[PDB]
RNA sequence: GACCCACUCCCCGGCGCCGGGGGGCCCAAGUCCUUCUGAUCGAGGCCCAGCCCGUGGACGGUGUGAGGCCGGUAGCGGCCCCCGGCGCGCCGGGCCCGGGUCUUCCCGGAGUCGGGUUGCUUGGGAAUGCAGCCCAAAGCGGGUGGUAAACUCCAUCUAAGGC
RNA sequence: CGUGAAACCGUUAAGAGGUAAACGGGUGGGGUCCGCGCAGUCCGCCCGGAGGAUUCAACCCGGCGGCCGGUCCGGCCGUGCCGGCGGGGCGGAUCUCCCGCUCCCGUCGGCGGGGGACCGCCCCCCGGCCGGCGACCGGCCGCCGCCGGGCGCAUUUCCACCG
RNA sequence: GGCCACGGCGUCCCCCGCGAGCGCACGGGGUCGGCGGCGAUGUCGGCUACCCACCCGACCCGUCUUGAAACACGGACCAAGGAGUCUAACACGUGCGCGAGUCGGGGGCUACGAAAGCCGCCGUGGCGCAAUGAAGGUGAAGGCCGGCGGCGCCGCCGGCCGAGGUGGGAUCCCGAGGCCUUCCAGUCCGCCGAGGGCGCACCACCGGCCCGUCUCGCCCGCCGCGCCGGGGAGGUGGAGCACG
RNA sequence: CGGGCCCAUACCCGGCCGUCGCUGGCAGUCGGCAGAGCGAGAAAGAGAGUGGCGCGGACGCUACGCCGCGACGAGUAGGAG
RNA sequence: AGCGGGGCCUCACGAUCCUUCUGACCUUUUGGGUUUUAAGCAGGAGGUGUCAGAAAAGUUACCACAGGGAUAACUGGCUUG
C-alpha cells in the first residue's frame, strides 16, 4: 500500500525515545515466497566445494 | 495496438483489459488519454500512459470499478508473435512450404546448395 | 540417426577432450593473490601513480571502430620532441614511450603534445636527496599534499562536439545524397578503364593526325 | 493483509503438525487448534482465545485490540474469569455477540471454555 | 533434481521403457549424423534441403570488421536524441532544426520503414536509401554524408 | 668539429646506529547446592546483578551428552632467542660524466635470401610452416600486401647475431 | 571377546503325516496371547425429595475494551492534486559570462574547461481541496460489554446427592 | 338409473388474485414411545497372526518368441554389492525477472565467506531489433484537390487525407418493448430482450511493399554528358515487411 | 418335438472404491445495528419514492477446502499423473 | 478456321563432387589500375544397369569369434506323389 506509518526509535533503556522514523517503502514491496525460494535455493549451491 | 484498437470509431472512453502485459512502444509519437488495466504494465509505458494523462488499474480495482465487465474493452497480443511459429506448418524441401529451416548459422555454405538450386540436382 | 525436425550439429569432442579439461575452481583465489599483488605493489612505489605511467590518445584501427579513441602504448618520439621532453628522461619522470608509432596527421600530434603539457604542468617532483633541493623540483608546501591517484592518470573520454539546430539552406534541401553515392561508387569503379579507354582512342588520334 | 499472510503461511508454518493424516496447527489464540484460514489466530485483525488460567481454577479470555497491529507487546488484552460454569459462559457469550467481535466463532469460544472448565473439575 | 525424472518411475519395469522386441542396443543406425545419403536420406531431404554440394564463390582472409555496417530506421530515428530536443523543435517557430548523428549513436546507414514526424530536421549518416532520403525530403530537410 | 646554455645530487667494498619471518614459555570463568548413574559431561535451582567469564559459546580429551575440569579458542595480548630488507653517518674505492643548433662524415649479419622438385605438416586453398637434393643473389636493395603471371603506383617493416 | 540377522543344524513343546511338497477362496477345530472384559454406556433441560453457601438481579465507585459523533476537536499518510513574489540535489543529443591551449603584428577570429538560463524528476518550508487511518490514530462525548470492590441476604443464584 | 377436477350475483358483445383449524397416509432411501437370556476360575469376544482338517480351484519363475508348464536356455540356498549417469549442443513445453531490449558469465572495488554486495564512459561483446543476392550491391504504402509544360501520365509545386480490404469471429455497445399486489399516471436505479453496430487473437482469400531474375518500354539528373546514375508496367524465385 | 430345471466376471436392482464429465454448488456464518428465499415448465425487482417483557439462533469454508448429480472401470510394448 | 513446342497412347533411362562446351560491353581475383589466368552465375554433355548412384579376386579338411532352431544335415510331427 501507500499508507506509511512512523516507527519510533527505542532508548538502550528499552524505552522509546522522542525520535520517530518512516517506514520505508521496502516494507511495503510484494512479498513472493515462491520466488524467494527459488533465489535461496540456486544461490545456496554457490558455496559447494567440489567432490568425485 | 492499444492505441490502434480503442481509436477504433465507436468505442470512445472505454475500459482497455489485458490479461498479459502492456508494453511500451517507440515508434509512436502521440499518445491519447488511454484507460488501461492489466496484469503488469512496463515501467516506460507507465510513464507515457500517466504523462499522457490516463489511469492504470489492477484487476481488483477493475472488479471493483465494473463488476460485470460493463463498458470495456479486452484485448490480447498477437498469440504467433514467438518465432518458433516460422519453423511450424509444412516440412522444408517440400513444395510450397514456406517454412524456416534449423540451421546452425547463416550464410552461403549452410543448406543452400542441393535441394535448393535447379542447378544442383532439384529444387522443390 | 536424426529423428524428426531438428538442427543436425557437429560437435567437437572426437578427440580426448576429457584429458584436456581446465576448470576454474582456483578463479577467487587467483582474483584474491591478483588483489594482494596489486596492493603489494602500489604501497611499494609510494608517492607514484597506483597505475603506471601516462599513455596517450589512440584512435582505433578498423572501419569498425575507427570513430573512438583509447589509451595505445606510449607517446611517440615526435610528440616527445614537440613537447620538449628528452627521451631517455621522459621514462624516468613516468611517461610511457614507444619509437614505433608513426605520426601521418597534425591533429593527434597536437593533442598528445597538449596532453603531455597538461601532465608535465600536473606531476610534482621529489629532491633525490631530500636535504637538498634542486632547479625544476617543487617545494615543501606541495611535497606535504602530494598523494597517490586511484585509476589512471588522466582518463581518456571521447567526446562529441555541441551541434545546435539550423535553418535549412535550398542547397542542402536539393542535395541528393542517394544519387551522389552512386555515382561515386560508378567513377571509383570505371575510372581505370575509362582512362584505358581514353588513351587507345588518342592513340587512333594521332595515328590519324600524323 | 489476512489472505496474504495466510497465502505465506498455510503451509510453511512452525505450529503445522501434518501426521496421521492430520493436520493440527499450535499458535495459541486458535480455537479448536486446526489449520484453518477462518480459525488461524495470528493473520487476523481481530482473534479470540480462550486459555486455562496458571492459577488452575476459571479461564482466561484473550482480545486483540485495534490500534497496535505492529505492536505485539500492547496488543492482546487479557481477561481473567473465576466464575460458575454458566456465567463463565454467558459473560464470553456477550463479550463476543455484544461487541460485535468477530462473531464467525462464538460457538467454538465456548466449546472450549466448556472443556477448559470440565478439565479443571477434579476427576472421579 | 534427480527425484523428478523419468528414471525413478521405470524401477521394477524390465526394459527401463525401451522395448523387449527391440532392445536398446549400442549404435544402431551409425556414429552421429552419418548415412545423409543412404539411409537417412529422406530425413535429410525433407527436413535439411540444400545440405549437400558447393555454391558460391570463396573468399580466404575475409574481415567481418571491413564489412561491418549496422542500420537503422526512420520508426526509430526520433529516439536516438532527448525528446526534449522534439518538444523544443516542433515548439519553436525560427525553424531551425535539430541535427541527428547516427554514427554517434552507432550506425551506419539510415533506412526509411516507416511514417516520419512532420518536422524538419537534418540526418548526419554515412549511407543513405533513396526512400529514406525521399522521406526525409518530403518532411522537409536534409541528408548530408560524413566519413 | 664549431657556436651557446647548464652541472657538481652516481655506484660499490666494509664499519657503526634507528623500528616481516622461524622458534620457545605463557595470559577468563562452577567441578556451587540438591538429585539420576557402574561412572557424570544428565535434570532442577543459583533473586531485585534473572550463578560467573565472554574481543574467549571453534575443537579435542576426560568412566555417557562440558562456554566455565584440562589443552586450547579471542585479543594491533606479554616476554624471551636468531635472520632479512627498507634508513642513518662513517672510512675507502671507481668516475670526473650533460643538453640545443649548424656543418662535415659514417651506416649493417650469404651456400643465406630467393627459385625448382620431393616428403611431412597446416584452416592456409596454382603450395601455411619445416626439411633433403639442385640452382643460387642484390643494394633507390630485400621481405610482406591470403589466386598463378607480366607491367605500373602506393603502404609497411629491415631477415639470415644475442639477453 | 561391541551389537550378532539369514541360509544351515541340535533339542524342547504343540500339531500332522499312503496320491512330493507347497498355493488361492470358504469354513470348522485346537492353541499362545489381548480386552487387565464378567452385572454394563452415558451428556444436557425440567419435576420432586432431602442439604450447604456470601449468593442472584438492580444500584454506586474504579479500570479496561468494542462501535460510533449526519458534520466534535487534533494529528499522520498517498503508487492524490492545485497553488509558490519559496530553498536545494540529480539529469538533459535544450541555450548562452569568464579561464587554459593553439593558430596572428595589447588585437579579429578557433578549440577544451568552469560560470549562469531553461526544461524534467525528487526532498524540504507555507497554503488550499480529495481520500484513507480495515497493512497507517490521540483527546472529549454517547451507547454497549467485561473485570475488581461495595451495597444487596435469600420464594434469588449456585454447588453435591437421591427418585 | 347412474356419474362428475359440475356449484354466486351484476351487466355489457356472440349463437343457442391472501378463510381458519385439525387429523390420516401405498406420499423427496428404517424405525420401534418392542422384547428375551447369560455371565468370576471358567466363560465371553478377538473378520487378521500359529497348527491341523475338509470342499472347490490351482503346472515354475524370469526370457526370446506367432506360439512356454515345456523334451528351449539361466536358477542348490542365504547375506552384502549390482546397471539410463555427468558434461556440451540443440529443439519444444512449462515457471520466474525485465522487456525493444536483455545478460556481467571476464575483469575490477569492498569462522560461515571459495559466499554476498557493488560497478554503467567497465555492455567490449552475445542474442534480438531486416531481409535478400554467388557477388559487386540493394534494402520494406499511397491517393486526392488546382494550374503550367512534354484525356491521361511525369515534375515545379502548395494544401489535405493519410499505414489496406472481404468473410467468420469470444467478448463489448445501442435499444421496439417488458419485469404486478387493488387501480391510474409519471420519476430514479437495476435487470431481460426483437433488431442493429465497433470488432481482439486466429483462420481463409484478395490487394500492396523489400531483395534476385526475366520480358516490354519510354522519361528524369548532372562537377565530371559517360560502356554514367535513377525511375515504371507485368510475371516469377526468398528462411522477408505489412504498429516488434 | 413339449414343459421344467442348473449357472459366467454377461444383463437387472442395491452398497462401497476410484476416474471422467456437469470447465456443477458454497465468501450468505449479510443475527436485536436481526428478520432466515432463490428447485422451479415457459425472459427480466421479497425495487424505491411522487400525486390521484424475556438478550437467544448446531456443524461449516486446510477455497490446493468441502459438498451434490450422472456415466464409466480388460490390458503387453509404451506414455503420463 | 485451325494445327504444331517430337514419334496415335501406354516403356525406351541417371543425383552430389569433378571435367568439358555454350551466354553476358555479367560479378570477384582482394592496398589501386591495365592485361593473361583462375573462381562464380545459367543451360547442355562425360555415369553410376546392384539402375535414390561404395573404388574391390580366391581358399581354409589348420581355423577363430558373436549369434541363429528366423536356416540345412539325424530323430519326432502334417501329407502320401
Ligand atoms: C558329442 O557329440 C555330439 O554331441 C554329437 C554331435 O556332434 C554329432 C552330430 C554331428 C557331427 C553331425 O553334428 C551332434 O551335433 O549331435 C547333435 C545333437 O547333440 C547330441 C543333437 C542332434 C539334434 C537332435 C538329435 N541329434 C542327435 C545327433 C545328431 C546326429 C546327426 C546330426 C545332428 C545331430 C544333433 O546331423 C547328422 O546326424
Ligand atoms: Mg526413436
Ligand atoms: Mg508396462
Ligand atoms: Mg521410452
Ligand atoms: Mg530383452
Ligand atoms: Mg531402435
Ligand atoms: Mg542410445
Ligand atoms: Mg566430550
Ligand atoms: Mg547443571
Ligand atoms: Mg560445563
Ligand atoms: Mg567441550
Ligand atoms: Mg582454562
Ligand atoms: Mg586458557
Ligand atoms: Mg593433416
Ligand atoms: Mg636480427
Ligand atoms: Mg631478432
Ligand atoms: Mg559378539
Ligand atoms: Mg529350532
Ligand atoms: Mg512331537
Ligand atoms: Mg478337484
Ligand atoms: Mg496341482
Ligand atoms: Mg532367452
Ligand atoms: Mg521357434
Ligand atoms: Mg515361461
Ligand atoms: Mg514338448
Ligand atoms: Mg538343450
Ligand atoms: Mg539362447
Ligand atoms: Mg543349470
Ligand atoms: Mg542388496
Ligand atoms: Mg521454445
Ligand atoms: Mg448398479
Ligand atoms: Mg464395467
Ligand atoms: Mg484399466
Ligand atoms: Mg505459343
Ligand atoms: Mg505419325
Ligand atoms: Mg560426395
Ligand atoms: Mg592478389
Ligand atoms: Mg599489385
Ligand atoms: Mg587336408
Ligand atoms: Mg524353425
Ligand atoms: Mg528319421
Amino acid at each position: 500500500a501507500c499508507a506509511r506509518p512512523l516507527i519510533s526509535v527505542y532508548s538502550e533503556k528499552g524505552e522509546s525515545s522522542g525520535k520517530n522514523v518512516t517506514l520505508p517503502a521496502v516494507f511495503k514491496a510484494p512479498i513472493r515466497p515462491d520466488i524467494v525460494n527459488f533465489v535461496h535455493t540456486n544461490l545456496r549451491k554457490n558455496n559447494r566445494q567440489p567432490y568425485a | 495496438r492499444m492505441i490502434r484498437k480503442m481509436k477504433l470509431p465507436g468505442r470512445e472512453n472505454k475500459t482497455a483489459v489485458v490479461v498479459g502485459t502492456v508494453t511500451d512502444d517507440v515508434r509512436v509519437q502521440e499518445v491519447p488519454k488511454l484507460k488501461v488495466c492489466a496484469l503488469r504494465v512496463t515501467s516506460r509505458a507507465r510513464s507515457r500512459i500517466l504523462k499522457a494523462g490516463g489511469k492504470i488499474l489492477t484487476f481488483d480495482q477493475l472488479a471493483l470499478d465494473s463488476p460485470k465487465g460493463r463498458g470495456t474493452v479486452l484485448l490480447s497480443g498477437p498469440r504467433k508473435g514467438r518465432e518458433v511459429y516460422r519453423h511450424f506448418g509444412k516440412a522444408p524441401g517440400t513444395p510450397h512450404s514456406h517454412t524456416k529451416p534449423y540451421v546452425r548459422s547463416k550464410g552461403r555454405k549452410f543448406e543452400r546448395a542441393r535441394g535448393r538450386r535447379a542447378s544442383r540436382g532439384y529444387k522443390n | 540417426a536424426p529423428s524428426r525436425n531438428g538442427m543436425i550439429l557437429k560437435p567437437h569432442f572426437h578427440k580426448d577432450w576429457q584429458r584436456r579439461v581446465a576448470t576454474w575452481f582456483n578463479q577467487p583465489a587467483r582474483k584474491i593473490r591478483r588483489r594482494k599483488a596489486r596492493q603489494a605493489r602500489a604501497r611499494r612505489i609510494a608517492p607514484r601513480p597506483a597505475a603506471g605511467p601516462i599513455r596517450p590518445i589512440v584512435r582505433c584501427p578498423t572501419v569498425r571502430y575507427h570513430t573512438k579513441v583509447r589509451a595505445g602504448r606510449g607517446f611517440s618520439l615526435e610528440e616527445l620532441r614537440v613537447a620538449g621532453i628528452h627521451k631517455k628522461v621522459a621514462r624516468t619522470i613516468g611517461i610511457s614511450v614507444d619509437p614505433r608509432r608513426r605520426n601521418k596527421s597534425t591533429e593527434s600530434l597536437q593533442a598528445n603534445v597538449q596532453r603531455l603539457k597538461e601532465y608535465r604542468s600536473k606531476l610534482v617532483l621529489f629532491p633525490r636527496k631530500p636535504s637538498a633541493p634542486k632547479k625544476g623540483d617543487s617545494s615543501a608546501e606541495e611535497l606535504k599534499l602530494a598523494t597517490q591517484l586511484t585509476g589512471p592518470v588522466m582518463p581518456i573520454r571521447n567526446v562529441f562536439k555541441k551541434e545546435k539546430a539550423r535553418v535549412i539552406t535550398e542547397e542542402e534541401k536539393n542535395f541528393k545524397a542517394f544519387a551522389s553515392l552512386r555515382m561515386a561508387r560508378a567513377n571509383a569503379r570505371l575510372f581505370g578503364i575509362r582512362a584505358k579507354r581514353a588513351k587507345e582512342a588518342a592513340e587512333q588520334d594521332v595515328e590519324k593526325k600524323k | 493483509s489476512a489472505h496474504l499472510q495466510w497465502m505465506v503461511v498455510r503451509n510453511c508454518s512452525s505450529f503445522l503438525i501434518k501426521r496421521n493424516k492430520q493436520t493440527y496447527s499450535t499458535e495459541p489464540n486458535n480455537l479448536k487448534a486446526r489449520n484453518s484460514f477462518r480459525y488461524n489466530g495470528l493473520i487476523h485483525r481481530k482473534t479470540v482465545g480462550v486459555e486455562p488460567a496458571a492459577d488452575g481454577k476459571g479461564v482466561v479470555v484473550v482480545m486483540k485490540r485495534r490500534s497496535g497491529q505492529r505492536k505485539p507487546a500492547t496488543s492482546y488484552v487479557r481477561t481473567t474469569i473465576n466464575k460458575n460454569a454458566r456465567a463463565t459462559l454467558s459473560s464470553i457469550r456477550h463479550m463476543i455477540r455484544k461487541n460485535k467481535y468477530h462473531p464467525d466463532l462464538r460457538m467454538a469460544a465456548i466449546r472450549r471454555a466448556s472443556a477448559i472448565l470440565r478439565s479443571q473439575k477434579p476427576v472421579m | 533434481p534427480s527425484r523428478l525424472r523419468k528414471t525413478r518411475k521405470l524401477r521394477g519395469h524390465v526394459s527401463h521403457g525401451h522395448g523387449r522386441i527391440g532392445k536398446h542396443r549400442k549404435h544402431p543406425g551409425g556414429r552421429g549424423n552419418a548415412g545423409g545419403m543412404h539411409h537417412h536420406r529422406i530425413n535429410f531431404d525433407k527436413y535439411h534441403p540444400g545440405y549437400f554440394g558447393k555454391v558460391g564463390m570463396r573468399h580466404y582472409h575475409l574481415k567481418r570488421n571491413q564489412s561491418f555496417c549496422p542500420t537503422v530506421n526512420l520508426d526509430k530515428l526520433w529516439t536516438l536524441v532527448s525528446e526534449q530536443t522534439r518538444v523544443n523543435a516542433a515548439k519553436n517557430k525560427t525553424g531551425a532544426a535539430p541535427i541527428i548523428d547516427v554514427v554517434r549513436s552507432g550506425y551506419y546507414k539510415v533506412l526509411g520503414k516507416g511514417k516520419l514526424p512532420k518536422q524538419p530536421v537534418i540526418v548526419k549518416a554515412k549511407f543513405f536509401s533513396r526512400r529514406a532520403e525521399e522521406k526525409i525530403k518530403g518532411v522537409g530537410g536534409a541528408c548530408v554524408l560524413v566519413a
